């Protein structure tokens, strides 16, 4: 029963490190992309103000 | 009154699979996305799902198709045909996001 | 690209299941999923950054408000600056959580190990038939102590005795 346990435990420990990067990583590439919805947004804007 | 199981197999998924066809009026879901909604109930993925949560299953898992493999959509969308491959992988991914 | 960080996080999601804890990592999948599909939302949000004065400095009258607008598109062109610049701070909840990784994956290989040789030693080592009840005080001085203390006590019922053996009553 013991054994059990342990297996489980020795293939999370190296593979959880992998996730903890891979998601805030993936985050900071999602802060970049704000930068990206600015130049979306303000054109939508300019095109709405000239179409009046 | 009393329902036998078989019945109730089938209440229970019709019940749900009848939410499963409302849409929200003026806001037309794409044919592509059609696709794989109509996959999860028919093989009775949708089986299972909580009657409450149908409407956020279906989001979700229009989400966790694209995120995971909008490739898969893509093969879809092309090749209008549900392949052998395309269908277990389906079926494997639809799964995969009844477990989420 | 993302498709790899979600493929690596599902099968974490499925092996978390697995193993013990979940009381914030369903917050920290809740929040890279979100601001993920947010920014796929954004993806195909996009249109082009540009107002279309082909056309439309080609029909309006009430002008010299396309050529304001072109300059303030055509200025503000330059954005805000990129946000990558976590990467020292994000590297250190790397290195803690490297510590931790290395103390779980150590302990465990050493324990699995350990485990392998209890099971070899419970069936090679063990008086499965029987033995000197001696060398059971030799094995444990666990023995000597309980007779001791109900010795110096004067108790001479053993607590529970009766109730995982016998006491063959003739009253």
């Amino acid at each position: 029963d013991r054994i059990d346990s342990v297996s489980q435990l020795q293939n999370v420990a190296e593979t959880t490190k992998v996730l903890f990067d891979v998601s805030k990583e993936t985050v900071e590439l999602e802060s970049e992309a704000f930068e990206l919805k600015q130049k979306v947004e303000l054109a939508h804007e300019a095109k709405a103000v000239l179409d009046s | 009154s009393d329902l036998d199981a078989s019945t109730k197999q089938t209440l229970v998924r019709g019940e749900r699979l009848t939410q499963l066809l409302k849409q929200n009026q003026y806001s037309p879901l794409a044919t592509e996305e059609q696709v794989p909604l109509i996959y999860a109930g028919v093989n009775g993925h949708l089986d299972g799902i909580e009657l409450s949560r149908i409407g956020e299953f279906e989001s979700s898992f229009l989400s966790y198709l694209k995120s995971n493999h909008n490739e898969l959509l893509t093969e879809i969308r092309e090749k209008g045909e549900l392949s052998k491959e395309l269908l277990a992988s389906l079926k494997s991914a639809t799964e995969s996001f009844v477990a989420t | 690209a993302k498709s790899a960080a979600n493929k690596l996080d599902w099968a974490k999601v499925i092996s978390s299941l697995r193993i013990t804890g979940s009381t914030a990592t369903q917050l920290s999948s809740f929040k890279k999923r979100n601001d993920e599909a947010r920014r796929q939302l954004l993806e195909l949000q996009s249109q082009p950054t540009e107002v279309d004065f082909s056309h439309y400095r080609s029909v309006l009258k009430n002008t010299s408000v396309i050529d304001k607008i072109e300059s303030y598109v055509k200025q503000y062109k330059p954005v805000k600056i990129d946000a990558s610049k976590q990467l020292q701070v994000i590297e250190s909840f790397e290195k803690h959580a490297m510590t931790n990784a290395k103390e779980t994956e150590s302990l465990v290989s050493k324990e699995l190990k350990d485990l392998q040789s209890t099971l070899d030693n419970i069936q090679s080592a063990r008086p499965f038939d029987e033995l000197t009840v001696d060398d059971l005080t030799k094995i444990k001085p666990e023995i000597d102590a309980k007779v001791e203390e109900m010795v110096k006590k004067g108790k001479w019922d053993v607590p529970g005795y009766k109730d995982r053996f016998g006491n063959l009553n003739v009253m």
